[PDB]
């Protein structure tokens, strides 16, 4: 998802590059390092956010979701969700699913 | 609204995925760890599991059915909203879990005690199966197979007649007319532009298709019965239904321990490469690379890494304590194992393929959503896994593996042994699945009363399977219930449409393949066409019915039995041959008494 012209819940809600991006990007296996088997979710994500992204927006405002018409001030029961999850990282993880 | 039912499933997935993982972890950790620790740690965590997962189906209830567009998003709500159990009054959910639960231990505990020796006394597994397995003596092999219903099947009986109302209350809240069609309900397709299913066109498909099979199946009875009329004369008429003590185990489910009885050409020694494995020093690395080279060779992935670490093949040299029975493990994170304890032999050889076969099924839709992550239908699932070791057990296989030697010939007596020990336990059961279902389909909706349950189903197992009652039964025994799928309240009618569609699989991969010959004798390998077609089908999960994967691989929209019976028409061709003086088929009206 990581691209210019790339889309995706990281590329719509996390980190988008511009589609002319100048630049280049690099990765690497982190299993060895950000991975115990206690699940290290210290890595937390957006799963959900209004509207879209521009690029490089690092937008750290945490606030509730809520979907269609419902107020939401907390509670978060239906239709609306707090915005972050954890990565599940764990050293047994598939190779897709490692950090 | 729709959209908001998206969102909501994303919430699930990306909850439910890590919840599963280390419920199923915890699992695998006791399994091959054996501690009460282990069993406490389990426990908990798939409290926790099932615990998140009842919260999440009241919160899906929130959200119309009918007002979905998407297909795959109602799928996934529908799977969710279901309610399944609760319906009930809760001390009537209590009473069906304590019946359940005594099911459950009397047949696991039930004994059976020798009246020549009262102070000893046999459990089902260890002493009395064997008997039934082993013995040649018709009086001990009586004696195990009317104690176990006299002593055990009596105590299921009495629970059987509550555990029937239960069922159906909750099968009838939740608006299916009887806990037979609420099983069923697997089967059910709608809205998807001529691939629909109605669970009730199950039946009438299973009853076209099974009296295809009789014509197969009356010839092999007819022979089974000439040859065990040598094993116990005058016992056996030659036209007479076979006595139920006599066929190989407690209820008859399978005949391939008559093989040894039954055998075509038995001076012809039915090959083995057992021998070739340990002469040619094979360990269980080398058992599995070999079986992983054969999916590589058709085009499928290969192991997904971690695999060989985290799997267990061998019990360990530790003395642990582990449970060795041979199971493919998914737990979610793309983290898939085997738990097994092989020994250097061609059935764990083709075991491994076998298992192995479930794993390359699970990965294929692994990038499908995890409500979707199961086989199209509860029957595929193990019928993609044998379509493998029906492949690896070839000698074209073995020859070109290097486990049978360049100048090794195949004879036509070879081939007959062959088929005949495949019969006995692929056609032998055919009956026996689709009578023991339809007895249970018409006991859930009552067209059976208990005053004629056990009536009944010795009248069927005379009609349908030519098999008859060694002693007289009454209303007081449930012989259905004298069995594990049927006190432990397991749907057996996978089985039937499973052993079904595992050769129409064959016979599609058997002419991408360009195969040349009986369709027996064919090997997935070296094709890369049937990879294609099946890879095609392997990766749509639950996402789209059985009813449209059948036309992906088969070119058909339902299933066909032919293929199978084009899998034996060399047998049956001989077994004619075999019958031409013989009377085929049974009497109904003959009893051994
Ligand atoms: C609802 O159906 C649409 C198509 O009928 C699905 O849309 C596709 O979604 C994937 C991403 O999941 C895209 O890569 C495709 O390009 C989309 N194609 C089309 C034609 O829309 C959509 O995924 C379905 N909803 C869900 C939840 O799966
Ligand atoms: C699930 O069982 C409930 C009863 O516990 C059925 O009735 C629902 O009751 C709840 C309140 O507890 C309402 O919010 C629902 O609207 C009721 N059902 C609906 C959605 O009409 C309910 O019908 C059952 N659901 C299924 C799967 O049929
Ligand atoms: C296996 O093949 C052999 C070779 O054809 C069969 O032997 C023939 O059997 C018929 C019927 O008895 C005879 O008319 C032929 O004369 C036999 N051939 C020879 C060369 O003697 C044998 O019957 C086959 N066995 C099975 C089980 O099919
Ligand atoms: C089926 O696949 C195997 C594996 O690639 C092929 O085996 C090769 O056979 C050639 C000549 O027979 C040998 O020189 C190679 O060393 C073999 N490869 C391996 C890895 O052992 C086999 O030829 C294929 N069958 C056909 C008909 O093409
Ligand atoms: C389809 C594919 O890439 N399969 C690979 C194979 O190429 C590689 O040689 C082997 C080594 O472990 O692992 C597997």
């Amino acid at each position: 998802q990581i691209a210019p012209g790339q889309t995706g819940k990281i590329a719509d809600y996390n980190y988008k590059l511009p589609d002319d991006f100048t630049g280049c990007v690099i990765a690497w296996n982190s299993n060895n390092l950000d991975s115990k088997v206690g699940g290290n979710y210290n890595y937390l994500y957006r799963l959900f956010r209004k509207s879209n992204l521009k690029p490089f927006e690092r937008d750290i405002s945490t606030e509730i979701y809520q979907a269609g018409s419902t107020p939401c001030n907390g509670v978060e029961g239906f239709n609306c969700y707090f915005p972050l999850q954890s990565y599940g990282f764990q050293p047994t993880n598939g190779v897709g699913y490692q950090p | 609204i729709e959209e908001q039912a998206k969102t909501f499933l994303d919430k699930f997935n990306h909850e439910a995925e890590d919840l599963f993982y280390q419920s199923s972890l915890a699992s695998w950790n006791y399994n091959t760890n054996i501690t009460e620790e282990n069993v406490q740690n389990m426990n908990n965590a798939g409290d926790k599991w099932s615990a998140f997962l009842k919260e999440q189906s009241t919160l899906a209830q929130m959200y119309p059915l009918q007002e979905i567009q998407n297909l795959t998003v109602k799928l996934q709500l529908q799977a969710l909203q279901q309610n399944g159990s609760s319906v009930l009054s809760e001390d009537k959910s209590k009473r069906l879990n304590t019946i359940l639960n005594t099911m459950s231990t009397i047949y696991s505990t039930g004994k059976v005690c020798n009246p020549d020796n009262p102070q000893e006394c046999l459990l089902l597994e260890p002493g009395l199966n064997e008997i039934m397995a082993n013995s040649l003596d018709y009086n001990e092999r009586l004696w195990a197979w009317e104690s176990w219903r006299s002593e055990v099947g009596k105590q299921l009986r009495p629970l059987y007649e509550e555990y029937v109302v239960l069922k159906n209350e909750m099968a009838r809240a939740n608006h299916y007319e009887d806990y037979g069609d609420y099983w069923r309900g697997d089967y059910e397709v709608n809205g998807v532009d001529g691939y629909d299913y109605s669970r009730g066109q199950l039946i009438e498909d299973v009853e076209h298709t099974f009296e295809e099979i009789k014509p197969l199946y009356e010839h092999l009875h007819a022979y089974v019965r000439a040859k065990l009329m040598n094993a116990y004369p005058s016992y056996i008429s030659p036209i007479g239904c076979l006595p139920a003590h006599l066929l190989g185990d407690m209820w008859g489910r399978f005949w391939t321990n008559l093989y040894s009885l039954t055998v075509p050409f038995g001076q012809k020694p039915n090959i083995d490469v057992t021998d070739a494995m340990v002469d040619q020093a094979w360990d269980a690395q080398r058992i599995f690379k070999e079986a992983e080279k054969f999916f590589v060779s058709v085009g499928l992935p290969n192991m997904t890494q971690g695999f060989w670490e985290n799997s267990m093949l061998t019990d360990p040299g530790n003395v642990q304590k582990a449970v060795c029975h041979p199971t493919a493990w998914d737990l979610g994170k793309g983290d898939f194992r085997i738990l097994m304890c092989t020994k250097v032999t061609m059935d764990d050889f083709l075991t491994a393929h076998h298992e192995m076969g479930h794993i390359q099924y699970d990965m294929a839709y692994a990038a499908q959503p995890f409500l979707l992550r199961n086989g199209a239908n509860e029957g595929f699932h193990e019928a993609v896994g044998e379509i493998m070791s029906l492949s690896a057990a070839t000698p074209k296989h073995l020859k070109s593996i290097g486990l049978l030697s360049p100048d090794f010939q195949e004879d036509n007596e070879t081939e007959i042994n062959f088929l005949l020990k495949q019969a006995l336990t692929i056609v032998g059961t055919l009956p026996f699945t689709y009578m023991l279902e339809k007895w249970r389909w018409m006991v859930f909706k009552g067209e059976i009363p208990k005053d004629q349950w056990m009536k009944k189903w010795w009248e069927m197992k005379r009609e349908i399977v030519g098999v008859v009652e060694p002693v007289p039964h009454d209303e007081t025994y449930c012989d259905p219930a004298s069995l594990f799928h049927v006190s432990n309240d397991y749907s057996f009618i996978r089985y039937y449409t499973r052993t079904l569609y595992q050769f129409q699989f064959q016979e599609a991969l058997c002419q991408a393949a360009k195969h040349e010959g009986p369709l027996h004798k064919c090997d997935i390998s070296n094709s890369t066409e049937a990879g294609q077609k099946l890879f095609n089908m392997l990766r749509l999960g639950k996402s789209e019915p059985w009813t449209l994967a059948l036309e992906n691989v088969v070119g058909a929209k339902n299933m066909n039995v032919r293929p199978l019976l084009n899998y034996f028409e060399p047998l049956f061709t001989w077994l004619k041959d075999q019958n031409k003086n013989s009377f085929v088929g049974w009497s109904t009206d003959w009893s051994p008494y």
